[PDB]
């Protein structure tokens, strides 16, 4: 058993770039547009399972196509009539690089200058998404990629405004959940501000603001426990930078940065 | 632990006899309520739903509230994110006064008379 060589007469599949939960991403050639693309597909071993097909079909139908330099573009979606059944696929902008999750794990904590530039570019992507009526809801280091040319690329934006059902963002490690998401309170753009603050905290210190043995313990910490200032967790971090991270990580959304664009302006001021 | 969403892991007055009430406990729709007075009451994001629950995580056809043997019960009709009763994932569950029903990000409290 194997993966098809082509998804329609247009996409010639190459090497596997990585794996998700139920998916695999292949480097592919767009034979029509004459370009390299990344094709996210349901894993070949799960393709014959009707439950995974139904879950991945929704994901392909909900993949948002946003055109911005700091957002992984979605060029096409479809379903290949594979000899092993229907195979849904998402055609994306190929990113030759690694996730922020990979960098924190292998390289460790980033320098203050680079970490600021990464998060400032991520703010631009979130601002554009919010201007298109889309709250990301799942901002985490794994959803931010850094290219070979050091370009920041945010991925996994959903179609937001018969509408297709979305999965619960609450499932996972809970380390990047906002207090309102963990509680089931109203969610607005300031939730992405909070989650990006968690990412900014991790790239600066080498660890997320809250850690625990269970997702309940981490969610509890997000809601009630105050985060330790980044300078106290990692050396060489200014009080001005500490004020930015801790403002984004405020419990009440009212005390956070009200917009992603506002968070970017304060980061650029610290960058000077 | 009850303060968070389920994924993280005798009765009331003023209700007509044989009927129940579902009240949204928190969020944008906090305070909104739905009276259960039929044998079958559908709940979902589909516009024709008896209990319309507009949330991205709620399925168009999510659940049904059934009045069987003078008592109420919730049944999941095949949703994506499931139905929870008192934080526990269920296919079908009998409802008692004070029970909490989670459909998507909605935290509904089930209320009935004595
Ligand atoms: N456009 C792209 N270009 C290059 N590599 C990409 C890519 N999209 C994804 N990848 C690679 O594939 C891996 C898995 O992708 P991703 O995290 O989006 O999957 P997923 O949506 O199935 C995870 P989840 O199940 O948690 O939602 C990434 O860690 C990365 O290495
Ligand atoms: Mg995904």
């Amino acid at each position: 058993m194997t993966t098809p060589s082509h998804l329609s007469d247009r996409y010639e599949l190459g090497e596997i770039l990585g794996f998700g939960g139920m998916s695999e991403v292949h480097l592919a050639r767009d034979l029509r547009e004459h370009r390299d693309v990344a094709v996210k597909v349901l894993r070949a071993d799960l393709a014959r399972d009707p439950s995974f097909y139904l879950r991945f079909r929704r994901e392909a139908q909900n993949a948002a196509a946003l055109n911005h330099p700091a957002i992984v573009a979605v060029y096409d979606t479809g379903e290949a009539e594979t000899p092993a059944g229907p195979l849904p696929y998402i055609v994306m902008e190929y990113v030759d690089g690694v996730t922020l999750r990979d960098i924190v794990h292998t390289e460790g904590p980033m320098t203050p200058k680079r970490a600021i530039e990464v998060i400032a570019d991520a703010c631009q992507a979130l601002n554009f998404s919010h201007q298109n009526g889309i709250i990301h809801r799942d901002v985490k280091p794994a959803n931010i990629m850094i290219s070979a040319t050091n370009a920041v690329k945010v991925m996994d934006f959903g179609i937001a405004r018969n509408s297709v059902t979305q999965t619960a963002a609450v499932i996972g490690t809970a380390q990047y959940l906002s207090p309102e998401q963990a509680r089931g309170d109203s969610v607005d753009a300031r939730s992405d501000v909070y989650s990006l603050g968690c990412v900014l905290y991790e790239v600066l210190t080498g660890e997320p603001p809250f850690t625990g043995d269970s997702p309940v313990s981490v969610a509890y910490q997000h809601v009630r426990e105050d985060p330790i200032p980044p300078s106290a967790r990692h050396e060489g971090l200014s009080a001005d930078l500490d004020a930015v991270v801790l403002k984004a990580l405020a419990k009440n959304p009212e005390n956070r940065y009200q917009t992603a664009a506002e968070m970017r302006a304060d980061l650029v001021r610290v960058h000077n | 632990r009850a303060d968070f969403l389920s994924e993280l892991d005798s009765g009331v007055e003023g209700l007509p006899p044989g009927s129940a009430l579902l009240v949204v406990k928190r969020g944008p729709n906090a305070g909104s309520r739905f009276l259960l007075d039929q044998a079958i009451t559908s709940a979902g994001r589909h516009p024709d739903s008896d209990i319309f629950l507009d949330d991205v995580t709620v399925s168009r056809r999510h659940a049904e509230f059934r009045l069987e043997n003078n008592e109420f019960n919730v049944v999941d009709v095949g949703s994506l994110n499931g139905t929870y009763v008192n934080r526990e994932p269920v296919d079908s569950a009998v409802l008692a006064n004070g029970d909490e029903v989670q459909i998507g990000k909605f935290r509904l409290v089930f209320l009935t008379g004595p």
